[PDB]
């Protein structure tokens, strides 16, 4: 069918043309075993109080757009219950539910290509021997979005390539990671559920970016009507989340 | 005081041996292995993975989006064709696929293939396409009446958006060299069939996209050094 | 029965083909969606007529311990002699890793983890500067992170009390040893999304730290003028990997770094251009 | 069609290549869904 | 006459091999051995004894026995600190200690640590502290406030004049360098709870001890060579 | 059972960590007394709420025979030769002892008493000073006390009736032997409260007397000039050791003493100074 | 799994390194009493 | 540690010696063997078979 629902917290999402739904490597998230563990203290599980639905700004697509991307957990980093015991606590992990939307009327056309990269690191800019500053893979919920004008502190931006997956591989094998697609004329939504991988059971929260989520525009978008700018929604909800090491706020 | 007798060979150091060796680091315990999802075991599971092939390789879209997609006129009424690429696996452009990189590092190739196409226009559109497969042994085809006579597959575009033909093994051998030279394996192709309809007030383009994997049959065997990759000067430590 | 099949490789079958006959109905497997995110599972067996073939090849050349256990070259350090202020000189330090030649890097790097025990083995030279070379012996120790590092050829750190060294004289074969997984956490990090504890150095600059490769001569004071080139070798044992990677289209610039800009360079890579699309 | 195959060091580094095993076909890869 | 092959690395010396070798004193016979108390075992023996660590290291008393004790004062009437170290087991000033100095062998190290604090004044004085522990991420506190706000334990001086907290073992992987450089594993800082409370002819001042050793799940490898000793010239005979 | 175990060195097992509750009551396991000379006992599960977690680190490479079974140089040794009365000269005598290098002499002085079984490996080294060197054969003996010791490269001692010798040439590789343990008492003597019967020589200088090691080259007259370094490895097994000591911190002055005196030098140890106490 | 051991020679001293055995883990330097 | 004893004629080469040597590419699988009229298996059989002989060698 069509027709799905999920329901996380206290939050539902409703959609009547999805596209199946996609396990990345086919395998659920769930707790921390005694088998794998590494620190000794009790972990603390806030539950329901931070496993729910948070939704990001909205960008505008255009005929000339190129692409957006954002990273986790970066960019959930004040939300509520979930920004407090991530600030407060030095180790944490968790698992994620990605939820894209963005609809348009039967005269549309135009496909958008939804990846999810494990240790995306990006590459710098300029030559010679330059490196990437903190604040620019810290954006926030914001996130970075592809331009042409002059920024500043040109040695330490990363690099606006976005035909080669921003490091340096050709686009068009991204397919290898988990991903799907939004196609104008069949859907408008677009569902990933990402287990926590790294090769450590846990890890700090404010030096360490798991996930990345890109989004890159494969087919212009054309048509004849008077709406000719789509805005895309994001909206994502943790699982199974816990944190350990309680000290004082870091900020 | 054993007796023994030595063997030509001996002190040479070949690169694919397999000896043991007495360790550096004795009484040394590594540390034990959690679970990690996506454990890869075997080479074979990525050739099965579709990804893009750009088949638009001018040189006006050389750096971009663009190389990967075709338009479509609907100011076209006539049996044309639309474009044309060769079926050796290791041969541009199909050479950066995921499984052109991969058949980069061996000889020998043998199995199936599989291609796939979507459409990307309004759900106002109707349009109907023809994909035909050539076997070696003859010339490219000019007409569609020449093309028609092979493999071949119609396809009507509906709620599904995709299509999937595949290109079937037929060679005198079992193995193909993946670096043939001046040999050939054929060539596929797309003709209009009958034509691009839109409504008024609609855009009169359309894109489309291509898409390849391997089959239950691939195979690959006497593996080397790839040759899409090189190293120029001394990489800055 | 387990002897035979991996003496004859003959492990790992492959399917057969099956005959087909023609076939109409309402059920189309051709047709499907790929906006799912899924790959089509369509076989030759439903889109034309076949034949029953018995297939033969084995897929035993495709795995990981056979794809990433190979011999590779991965460092090559050479040392000069000097006659004058012999105890100052004539030793060299190098610290491991594997991102320094473009073959191993880039077979390496297809996947975002891997766990592996190492083999070394080193090609010593001696290239002849005089009229005789005479008798010659190297010395090559482990340093790892941190014990004191020698800054003089008669340094007391040579003594070796803890520290695994290996020797080498004229005449002699080539030297091999193998090492264990040593790493803190339960893999190898190749992509590293982060920084250091005070904001620097991102990338892997920081997770991979293995220690030092030491060499000097052992040899006292002669009249002879030589140099010495060594090269070193790796070929990995008891392989496994985690989340392939797309492979790397351009060149590789710096160590633990993915920038690719060149001055005065526009980019390139593998991709031919075409005069027309419709001739192949 | 057989082969002596004896390890002489204490060691499990110190062995030889491992016995090539399975492929794990079932690729989430190509499906990743449960 | 067997036929043989040599394989590569014959006739190397390697440090850590493991091989037979044939004596020099043949058919002699070794003296008996009588019992001695005191026979060690293992390395980990060593580890689990206590020994004061050196708190205040500064120049005044550099080279005393007045680097071991920290002095208290009853004109004080405020929530002040003491005194604070890191938690890095082979860092400055701990790195001294037996605990320290075995670790300076290894690399790697794992486990839990246990901190002991003896009170040394007259019989008829009282006073109430507060010791905590601050997982790393952060910096260092300055105020009681936010070191509360975290592992700590409250500590009231009476017949028993000894007290011992523990250190947890908090971080993301399973090991830490011993020699870390850049990161680093927390502090541990000492407050004021209350007042130190003192009779008529008494002296106003106090001193403190500290001592530290391994909980049950402390361990080691990968053996090197220390760097807190060095030979800089020859060794007269 | 007992192959796999110490082959993946899985020996040595280290307990688990329980899980714990909130508590309050009378008994108060964190209070305690060290005036008594005893370690406290308290664990991280009586003054903190745990996790239950399955430890898997193994004690194995903490253990005597891996800590002390490692090969360390304990001698050089330089011989020069000359052209003018070759009967007379190039000979050498040294007196074996544990107490010259640094390393080996600060890891073994760890324990009072010891008793293991050695083994020594020679790396010999020529040094060219003309235009060739030739043919060169060296010859090393051991001289238990009480023997005659050589006083010249021609003497009669060197024909070895029951003494141990070993040849070495040029072109072979490195020589090795094992010895027993060779001492009067049942362990060695690492440090000695005690004087001689004459009540001199305070210290170990006296109990300690395994002999001498003499070497000299065999080959007759020629016209080369060269010079010979070798260097004396030793590794200890089947180790024994009692009564554990505090390490070292000074640097060492003179052998079988525990001297640490420096003319014209104030005490250096490997404590640094802090500007005050209150930052870290 | 499992590996060969064979000595050649007819002296003890002459053999390889000892088998690792326990760490006699009751400590009576901890615990310096009856 | 084992003793051993080395034996005159070691290291030489013979060219109609039989000894195993290491494969160069290990994991290879060959193509497999189809079956083709005319095998021969000893060159006994080849002896066996009438051919003419050149009586007439004169020069002209
Ligand atoms: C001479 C010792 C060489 C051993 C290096 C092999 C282990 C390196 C593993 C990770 C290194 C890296 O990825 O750069
Ligand atoms: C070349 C022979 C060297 C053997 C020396 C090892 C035995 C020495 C034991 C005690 C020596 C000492 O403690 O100084």
């Amino acid at each position: 069918d069509r027709i799905i629902q999920i329901t996380r917290g206290d939050s539902t999402i409703t959609s009547q043309d999805v596209a199946n739904a996609i396990v990345a490597y086919g395998v659920w998230p769930h707790y921390l075993s005694s088998k794998d563990a590494s620190a000794i203290d009790k972990p603390s599980q806030p539950d329901t109080s931070s496993n729910r639905f948070y939704t990001l700004r909205s960008v505008t697509w255009s005929s000339s757009s190129k692409g957006w991307w954002w990273k986790l957990p970066d960019a959930l980093k004040d939300m509520g219950i979930f920004g407090e015991n991530m600030f407060y606590h030095y180790l944490g992990r968790s698992g994620y539910t990605i939820h894209v939307q963005c609809n348009a009327s039967k005269f549309h056309q135009g496909t958008l290509i939804v990846a999810l990269i494990p240790e995306h690191q990006i590459a710098s800019a300029l030559h010679g021997n330059v490196n990437v500053g903190y604040n620019y893979t810290h954006p926030g919920e914001t996130g970075r979005e592809v331009k042409a004008e002059t920024r500043l502190n040109p040695d330490l931006q990363p690099t606006e390539e976005y035909w080669l997956n921003f490091d340096g591989t050709l686009l068009g094998n991204i397919t290898i990671f988990p991903h799907q697609f939004i196609n104008l004329r069949s859907n408008n939504s677009a569902t990933i559920i990402a287990p926590y991988v790294n090769a450590v059971p846990m890890d700090s929260m404010r030096s360490h970016n798991n996930w990345s989520l890109v989004i890159i525009p494969i087919c212009p978008l054309e048509t004849s009507s008077a709406i000719n700018t789509i805005p895309i929604t994001i909206s994502i909800s943790p699982m199974c989340a816990e944190f350990s090491g309680a000290r004082a706020k870091r900020q | 005081g054993l007796p023994v007798f030595i063997t030509p060979g001996s002190g040479q150091f070949l690169t694919t041996d397999d000896f043991q060796s007495p360790c550096a680091l004795p009484w040394y315990h590594p540390t034990k292995e959690i679970s990690i999802p996506g454990e890869v075991k075997n080479l074979v599971e990525i050739c099965q993975v579709d990804s893009l092939v750009p088949i638009n390789n001018t040189d006006t879209y050389i750096n971009s989006e663009n190389m990967y997609s075709v338009v479509l006129q609907s100011s076209i009424n006539a049996p044309d064709k639309i474009f044309s690429i060769r079926t050796d696996v290791a041969s541009q452009p199909l050479a950066t696929t995921l499984i052109g990189e991969i058949s980069s590092y061996f000889t020998h190739w043998t199995g199936s293939l599989r291609f796939s196409f979507m459409f990307c226009g309004t759900a106002n559109t109707t349009v109907k396409l023809l994909l035909a497969y050539t076997p070696p042994g003859i010339a490219e085809p000019t007409t569609r009446k020449d093309a028609m006579l092979g493999t071949h597959v119609i396809w009507d575009v509906g709620l599904q958006s995709t299509i999937s033909m595949v290109v079937p093994w037929i060679s005198a051998s079992h193995y193909r060299n993946t670096s043939p030279g001046r040999s050939t394996s054929g060539y596929i192709t797309c003709w209009y069939q009958t034509r691009l309809v839109i409504p008024p007030q609609t855009p009169p383009t359309a894109r489309l996209l291509c898409f390849v994997s391997g089959c239950k049959d691939f195979c690959l065997r006497m593996a080397r050094d790839t040759n899409l990759h090189l190293q120029s000067g001394a990489i800055a430590q | 029965e387990n002897y035979i099949d991996e003496v004859l490789n003959e492990v790992l079958v492959v399917p057969n083909i099956n005959s087909s006959n023609p076939t109409t109905s309402n059920s189309a497997p051709a047709l499907d969606a790929a906006e799912t995110g899924h790959t089509s599972s369509v076989q030759p067996e439903d889109v034309i007529e076949t034949r029953y073939v018995q297939t033969s090849q084995t897929r035993d050349e495709m795995s990981l311990e056979s794809f990433l256990g190979r011999s590779g070259c991965i460092h090559e350090s050479k040392l000069e002699v000097t006659l004058a202020n012999y105890n100052k000189e004539n030793f060299t330090v190098w610290a491991i890793n594997l991102q320094e030649m473009a073959q191993i890097r880039r077979k390496f790097e297809l996947f975002t983890y891997t766990r592996f025990d190492s083999e070394i083995t080193l090609v010593p030279c001696i290239s002849a500067l005089s009229q005789d070379i005479g008798h010659i012996t190297m010395q090559y120790m482990y340093v790892p992170p941190g014990a004191p590092v020698p800054n003089s050829r008669d340094d007391y750190a040579w003594q070796s009390g803890t520290n695994a060294s290996v020797f080498w004289q004229h005449g002699q074969a080539y030297p091999r040893f193998s090492l264990p997984f040593l790493s803190v956490a339960s893999a190898y990090y190749m992509f590293y999304d982060g920084y250091d504890e005070q904001d620097q150095n991102y990338g892997t600059a920081n997770t991979n730290n293995m220690g030092s490769l030491c060499s000097r001569i052992v040899t006292e004071k002669h009249i002879h003028k030589v140099h010495i080139m060594t090269r070193i070798y790796h070929k990995a044992k008891h392989v496994k990997a985690w989340c392939p990677r797309p492979p790397r289209a351009l060149e590789y610039t710096r160590a633990h770094r993915t920038n690719f800009k060149i001055e005065d360079r526009s980019i390139q890579t593998a991709i031919v251009t075409r005069p027309i699309i419709t001739t192949a | 069609l057989n082969y002596f195959n004896i390890n002489y060091f204490k060691d499990a580094a110190s062995n030889g290549a491992s016995k090539l095993e399975f492929t794990q076909d079932p690729s989430k890869f190509t499906d990743p869904v449960k």
